[PDB]
């Protein structure tokens, strides 16, 4: 067929060889694990006797020639265009009884295993290919589990071209298990192999997941919903004020986390949008809240620092003032009355708005609402009008938590489900037309 | 070649010489985000003393400008931390460092 | 369970049969408790055969006589003190022909269609050894010379003829009581 | 539960609060769904924030199918609507992304050449609308991962967006960032022509320079007006955004063009250098869905919140720590709490067996990879997963062996190799020793004594990446053994008071995990000789309260154990003999 | 009734145990019964103990901890395969013990503590990962037969525990005869030193022991050597350079003392 002969003129066995391979595989199918110890004892000694023979008259070889000889075909298509469309049909399928076969021949056979190490090298060049990734790596497996004198084979561009199999075909845990192989076989360690691994695999923190403790984050907003509409009662400026009484900066290994600033919520919705309910994230971790924490303004888990008179992290009897400008859509701080020299600007403005303050284990932070709940230290800035002002009449003014769930006994807590929407916020008037 | 950033201020009148046993906090990370050391994870202090070469230049000269109860950012280009061969293992080759220092306590 | 798990070691194929120490220590402590032992009375004697008989089935009712088979075969004809402790606890077993263990192991035998067995057989009556006139002319120049020596009993000469007399020892208790069977099967 | 509706569910962990089970269910014998738990049932709700999932192949909506790329074709990805033309088919928009990111520069710079295209930085990838699909519907660009909307009606205006304007002291505006997760175009506005998806499919070329953050669209062979800059280190995921008005929906293709080096240069690390584009398995269409499910924490942070007074405002504190061990998924630049892996059970399985990789690259006295897996593997991530009541059984069998081949298999190990050759000196401390402590022939507690006989040394070395000295290589990194000893202890007596209870929810799922990894530990520490005196007295009584009751309660011994926590129990109480036997050994030289 | 003892808590716990429950895993059921018979015999710990018990003077402790830590470190490199960074270790270890007073004061303590036998070992290790591949690594074998020859050399008794493995080094004599600059740094080096000067260990030597050697001599003068050829050696039919030292040993071997051993 490669000598491009006519398919008539050509004999090729399709059939009979998918038939026999299953006939062979059947032959040096392992023993069941059902079986008592004696029967189980004499299966294996069965195959490994049969393994010995087929290796003695070479029936290796044979397989590696015809796996060989497959490979030069790039896909099934091209197979079934060179010989024909049984032939494309059954192309893959004879790769892998053929792999199968390989593996069953030199699986638990020490004897085998030695004699495919002038192979192995040969194996590991066709591992990149799709066609034949899991019987080559099965193959190798049995190899390197079986034959201490495999490993003396392996070099770091086979070690390199197994690590990049990861990369190209995606986590397996296959592939772990082989690179496990090459680090201690028989109880033996081989140092050469587990510096390369190692140092091939491990500083690049792309491929393995990554593990790291993070502090919780909790939230802290007020009851007021401030927003932005046409035609509707709705002061455009706003204006409050946070002091942090005391703050540590390391209660634990992590640095302590606390940040202030404000929120929208997606839609009308009451529930702030765009961030996990808990976790380690917190006020601009994303692009629905804008948070400043002293040296850095936060929006979309994006820190830009921003310069400030004595810049610092947040520390004891400090006095934030943020300031909110919905008509144009601006976020402006000011630490200890002096103005931060950062704003963000040209915001999403299709949402409510309310002040929130993100943070870890140790604060004493102090929400300074302006008029009566809070006093205003720094008096606002021209225009901006004070959060308390946004109350409705019959509604409360008070601090709760950002999200649904907080601490409390499981039998207490109250599961909740979707809220409503909360158009009714923002007053518009829509006067009958007359 | 290294880049200092105030997060906290320090008495701004101590500064480390010669003979003198820096202790510290770091908690260095890569550029891209991810931490690679901490001397809070192990939770002792980290002594190091001056001009030679116990640690990295970079780390060096950032000790040096630093001032005794300053915390600081230290950012660390690769031709002073770790060079082109990198760390191995650890540190990939060419790999800017961010180092949070704290400089506890001079002797 | 002591037994059985001995017998499943025997049973898995090696290239050679391992020494284990626990098999080296509960075998000979097996062996001892058969046997457990200047006229004595009839009645007597005959009360020392019966307390010898169900000492022995204590053993060969839980799988003695097939593990002390599966051991020898799997000696593979390999002189060394897993089959010498062996060929001991077949002889505690089968000390004044026991019948009962007799048929046992030919039952196994017949059954399991055991070659190796007869082969390892073979194979420690080659390597039993015999008087080496060499190693007592070299012995006796040691002495001679004056040097001190390690051995009193010059063990050199005839290395092992406990391992000899208890092999024959076995042989001969497999066949006593003219067990016609099993000297046909021999 | 709907709009609007509050309830809670009780499972009678504490059956006083069952208010109504007495009445029904007590005498016909129905237990408390947590009648036998020490820890609460964990509960999981069901995910408001839409998440990027691969396509199901079971999908009977979305199909997806890989074509390969010929010598004259570019590798393929087509996405149709199976369900279309068929009832319940849904006419909604379905937002499409690539499962690899193109990272941009860490920093920004201030016939096609081959030097050229290796040099170059610029990666392109395209779509192909099918002709017949409304490409006013179809949207292409290129998305980060914070996108999580899933408004039915999508457009560019929507998208959010913010700017970062920085400026100096006096207030000029020296510098302005616009940030936005959601950068794309649409192909019936890139109809400049008109009818481009007409007479053939439509294709728009996205171009990204990661060398300098521009990203640009060619529609049709010209390169249209929309162009976004974006700031240094911004990971773009290729998106198209579509509601399928045919049966073929679109088709990504992953070719180049000239001067552009193709994607999967970009994507994969090792074909950084390959001009020839590719398709690995690795690379496949994910599509936004709600069909995840998320995790409630065991427990909250403790926060207080008051009015203090008028003046002082209200008041919010909190002063109790927490923490989770957060798992970092690289290619998506996700971060999941590891404890939501319990229902993942691919993601268990390979970080399982990544686990083991960790304990065999430093097996076997690799000191100096031991001190590389430091990095990666903090002390406190060790303990927390030494402690925490809620880890998989795997999760948890991994982590105790990392924390004992990292530091202390080695001295372990030395410590075993020299256990049966006493070399004991003959010194004054050695003379006093005696085969039992008075004169009544009673033996003392195994291990509790004076012991003479030399011992290796245990030395240690801290595991710093700052340090440029490579002998710190030698010796296995330090750990605080003191700590680790006492919360072994403490966890062991738990252990021992909850399965004296057989409970349902042992540590880890099963009580081999609960117990084999933990006496592992045990083992461990005591074979390395951290324990003195009367913790060794404590954990002999947690054994055995009868035995070794210095001169109700049941030890380890008698609670009806798994057989490889047999095997482990065995392994103590083989320890325990070989120390009598050295200590008779040091008695019978005293005597000498 | 009440145990008040270790050996009789195990005695009955295994023994419950195994009456509760078949047990279904083989390592389970040894380590019980292994545990059950320490407990019954005690005395054979003892018996199996002792001779691994040696005592030192107070002045020697430090020095005995040197040395012993350096022989755990020898040890360990068992465990791991043979390379570049293991040759410069086990080099450096050998030194030390060479440098340490306690070797030569206290060489009942090393034959006890078997150290000869780890070198052993690890030149087994390498002959089989490089023997007939050309010896790799030939430095560390080198200084391994250096050791044992000096071990040989300290104490006459070390002579016969050296003797003892006699059979394995004569199989292993054609290392690197060949090669010079390493004369007395073979495995054959290794077996004259073994029975180098001592008339008991000359008659306890057998006569199979010698036909190796009559055989690998024979395989010398018939056939040239391979690695000389290799190397561009003008090709003479015989080995003179590898059948000298068989030559060498078999004079070891035959002449003791000024005496001929006639036997």
């Amino acid at each position: 067929l490669s000598k491009k002969a006519k398919a008539s003129t050509v004999d090729l066995p399709i059939e009979s060889v998918s038939l026999s391979l299953q006939d062979l595989i059947g032959y040096f199918h392992p023993p069941d694990e059902h079986l008592e110890h004696e029967d189980k004892q004499n299966r294996l000694r069965a195959l490994k006797n049969r393994q010995n023979l087929f290796q003695e008259e070479g029936m290796i070889n044979l397989v590696l020639e015809c796996i060989d000889r497959l490979h030069v075909y790039s896909s099934a298509a091209h197979f079934a265009d060179v010989a024909g469309r049984e032939a494309g049909e059954s192309w893959k399928s004879i790769l892998n009884s053929l792999y199968e076969l390989l593996a069953a021949l030199i699986r638990g056979n020490r004897k085998n295993c030695a004699q495919f190490s002038g192979s192995l090298d040969w194996l590991i060049s066709r591992l990149e290919r799709l066609e034949a990734s899991s019987g080559i790596l099965e193959v190798l497996h049995c190899v390197l589990v079986e034959s201490p004198e495999a490993l003396n084979i392996i070099k770091e561009g086979h070690i390199k071209s197994i690590i990049s199999l990861l990369d190209k075909h995606g986590r397996n845990h296959k592939v772990l298990d082989v690179l496990c192989s090459l680090c201690v076989c028989h109880g033996v360690a081989v140092r050469s192999n587990q510096h390369l691994i190692c140092d091939n695999l491990l500083p690049g923190r792309d491929l393995l997941l990554q593990t790291r403790l993070v502090n919780h984050v909790s939230s802290m907003r007020p009851n007021i919903f401030l927003g932005v509409s046409e035609g509707s009662a709705q002061y455009k400026k706003w204006y409050y004020e946070l002091m942090v009484d005391h703050t540590e900066p390391f209660v634990t290994a992590e640095a302590t986390h606390l940040r202030v600033g404000w929120a929208s919520t997606e839609g009308y919705s009451p529930y702030p949008g765009g961030g996990e309910e808990w976790g380690g994230n917190g006020v601009g971790d994303d692009l629905f809240s804008y948070g400043f924490d002293g040296l850095h303004l936060w929006s979309g888990c994006i820190a830009r620092t921003v310069s400030s008179p004595n810049q610092h992290l947040l520390r004891t009897d400090d006095v934030i003032s943020c300031c909110l400008d919905l008509s144009a859509p601006s976020i402006s701080f000011r630490i200890n009355g002096q103005p931060v020299q950062g704003m963000f600007e040209n915001f999403n403005i299709d949402g409510l708005f309310f002040p929130v303050v993100s943070f870890s284990a140790g604060i004493k932070v102090r929400f300074l609402l302006g008029g009566r709940h809070g006093e205003f230290k720094f008096l606002p800035p021209p225009g901006y009008a004070p959060c308390y002002e946004a109350v409705l009449p019959k509604e409360k003014l008070k601090v709760e938590h950002s999200r649904e769930y907080k601490q409390e006994r499981t039998y207490t807590r109250d599961l909740l489900g979707p809220t409503v929407s909360l158009t009714q916020a923002a007053f518009t008037p829509i006067p009958v037309d007359t | 070649g290294v880049e200092i950033e105030t997060i906290s201020p320090g008495d701004g009148r101590t500064f480390p010489k010669k003979g003198q046993t820096c202790v510290v906090h770091y908690t260095g990370m890569l550029q891209n985000g991810k931490k690679f050391d901490s001397s809070r994870d192990r939770n002792k202090p980290f002594k190091f003393r001056i001009g030679k070469q116990e640690v990295i230049k970079g780390f060096e000269e950032g000790a040096a400008q630093m001032s005794l109860g300053q915390r600081a950012k230290l950012t660390c280009t690769p031709d002073v931390a770790y060079g082109a061969t990198g760390h191995p293992g650890v540190i990939p080759p060419n790999a800017t460092l961010i180092f949070d220092v704290e400089l506890l306590n001079l002797e | 369970q002591l037994i059985l798990l001995f017998s499943r070691t025997a049973l898995t194929e090696k290239c050679k049969l391992e020494e284990d120490f626990l098999y080296m220590a509960y075998a000979d402590i097996m062996a001892k408790s058969c046997h457990d032992e200047e006229v004595k009375s009839f009645e007597e004697k005959e009360m020392e055969k019966q307390k010898l008989l169900y000492q022995q089935a204590r053993l060969h009712d839980r799988g003695a006589a097939e593990m002390v088979l599966q051991t020898i075969s799997a000696s593979k004809g390999e002189t060394g003190p897993m089959v010498a402790a062996t060929l001991k606890l077949g002889i505690a077993i089968l000390n004044g022909g026991n019948s009962t263990v007799q048929q046992k192991m030919l039952d196994y035998l017949k059954e399991k269609k055991d070659v190796g067995f007869f082969q390892s057989l073979a194979g420690l009556m080659q390597s039993c050894s015999v008087l080496d006139l060499n190693a007592f002319e070299r012995q006796n120049k040691a002495e001679g010379l004056g040097m001190v020596t390690e051995e009193g009993s010059g063990e050199k000469v005839l290395q092992d003829d406990e391992f000899t007399c208890d092999l024959f020892r076995f042989l001969q208790l497999l066949c006593e009581g003219h067990n016609s069977d099993f000297q046909n099967y021999l | 539960l709907g709009v609007a509706q509050v309830g809670r569910m009780n499972f009678g962990k504490d059956v006083s609060t069952l208010k109504y089970f007495t009445i029904c269910g007590l005498q016909e014998g129905y237990e408390p769904f947590a009648v036998n738990t020490n820890r609460d049932i964990t509960m999981w709700l069901s995910k408001r924030l839409p998440q990027f999932l691969q396509v199901p192949s079971n999908h009977e909506h979305i199909e997806v199918t890989r074509i390969d790329g010929t010598i004259d074709s570019s590798p393929c990805l087509k996405v149709t609507q199976k369900s279309f033309g068929s009832q319940n088919s849904n006419t909604d928009i379905m937002f499409y992304r690539l499962s690899m990111p193109i990272e941009c520069a860490e920093v920004f710079s201030k016939r096609d050449d081959y030097d050229f295209l290796m040099q170059t930085s610029t990666y392109y990838y395209s779509v192909r609308i099918f002709p017949g699909q409304e490409p006013a519907n179809v949207w292409v660009g290129w998305i980060t991962s914070d996108f999580h909307q899933y408004d039915t009606g999508f457009d560019l205006d929507r998208v959010r967006t913010v700017t970062v304007t920085l400026g100096d002291e006096k207030g000029k505006v020296h510098e302005s960032i616009k940030r936005s997760n959601c950068y794309m175009v649409c192909a019936g506005e890139s109809m400049s022509p008109g009818q481009g998806r007409n007479n053939n499919g439509l294709e728009i070329g996205c171009v990204v320079d990661a060398a300098s953050g521009l990203l640009t669209f060619i529609a049709n062979g010209k390169e249209l007006s929309t162009y976004y800059q974006v700031e240094p280190s911004t990971k773009l995921f290729p998106a198209v955004f579509a509601q399928a008005t045919s049966p073929n929906v679109f088709q990504f293709e992953l070719g180049r063009i000239k001067n552009v080096m193709p994607l999967s240069a970009g994507l994969f690390k090792s074909e950084h250098k390959n001009p020839v584009p590719q398709c690995p398995p690795r690379l496949h269409v994910q599509f936004l869905s709600h069909v995840l499910w998320s995790r409630m924490p065991n427990q909250f942070l403790k926060v207080d919140v008051s009015r203090i007074s008028e003046r002082q405002g209200w008041l919010v504190q909190c002063l109790d720590p927490l923490q989770f061990m957060s798992l970092h998924i690289p290619e998506e630049n996700r971060s999941v709490d590891i404890l939501e892996l319990t229902e993942q059970e691919e993601l268990l399985k390979f970080h399982y067996h990544t686990l083991r990789l960790y304990s065999a690259v430093c097996a076997l006295g690799n000191h100096r990879v031991a001190h590389a897996l430091c990095s990666h593997v903090d002390e406190p991530q060790l303990l927390y997963a030494i402690e925490n009541k809620y880890m998989p059984g795997l999760l948890r069998a991994g982590y105790y062996d990392l924390l004992i081949d990292i530091h202390l298999s080695s001295y372990a190990t030395a410590r075993l190799m020299m256990n049966n050759e006493y070399i004991v000196p003959m010194t004054e401390e050695t003379k006093s020793i005696t085969l039992f402590p008075d004169e009544n022939k009673k033996h003392g507690l195994p291990g509790i004594g004076l012991s003479t006989s030399l011992r290796p040394r245990m030395q240690f070395s801290s595991p710093s990446f700052v340090s440029i000295s490579n002998e710190c290589y030698q010796y296995s990194p330090e750990f605080p053994l003191d700590i680790l000893k006492s919360k072994t202890i403490q966890m062991l007596t738990e252990a021992v008071k909850e399965g004296s209870l057989h409970a349902r929810d042992p540590v880890g799922g099963t009580t081999e995990f609960l117990f084999v990894p933990l006496i592992k530990l045990f083992y461990t520490l005591l074979i390395m000789g951290i324990f003195h005196n009367e913790d060794l007295k404590h954990i002999l009584q947690l054994i055995e309260p009868s035995v070794f009751k210095e001169a109700p309660k049941e030890g380890l011994l008698q609670m009806k154990l798994p057989e490889p926590v047999k095997l482990q129990m065995c392994l103590l109480l083989q320890y325990l003999c070989d120390c009598q036997v050295r200590h008779r050994i040091e008695a019978i030289v005293a005597f000498s | 009734k009440k145990s008040s003892t270790l050996q009789q808590l195990i005695s009955e716990t295994m023994v419950r145990w195994a009456q509760e429950s078949v047990i279904e895993d083989p390592e389970l059921v040894r380590a019980m019964f292994v545990l059950l018979h320490r407990q019954y015999d005690g005395i054979g710990g003892l018996v199996r103990a002792l001779p691994k018990t040696y005592t030192i003077n107070g002045v020697s402790v430090e020095d005995t901890i040197n040395l012993l830590a350096s022989l755990g470190q020898i040890r360990s490199l068992l465990s791991v395969r043979m390379g570049k960074e293991e040759e410069k270790l086990m080099i450096r270890g050998l030194g030390d013990i060479m440098n340490n007073k306690v070797f030569y004061q206290h060489p009942n303590l090393m034959r006890a503590l078997g150290m000869h036998e780890t070198v052993m070992e690890v030149m087994v290790n390498v002959l089989g990962g490089g023997e007939s591949k050309e010896i790799t690594f030939p430095k560390m074998v080198a200084n391994c037969c250096r050791f044992l020859c000096y071990f040989c050399r300290i104490s006459r008794q070390n002579q016969k525990a050296m003797f003892d493995h006699l059979s394995y080094l004569l199989e292993n004599s054609s290392v690197g005869l060949a090669s010079p600059a390493m004369r007395g740094s073979t495995p054959l080096d290794v077996a004259a030193a073994s029975v180098m000067d001592n008339n008991e260990l000359a008659l306890a030597l057998r006569e199979p022991d010698l036909e190796k050697v009559v055989r690998y001599l024979a395989g010398c003068g018939l056939q040239s050597c391979q690695m000389l050829v290799s190397k561009g050696y003008p090709d003479i039919g015989w080995n003179p350079v590898e059948g000298e030292r068989y030559l060498d040993f078999l004079r070891f071997a035959v002449f003791c003392n000024g005496e001929s051993v006639e036997e």
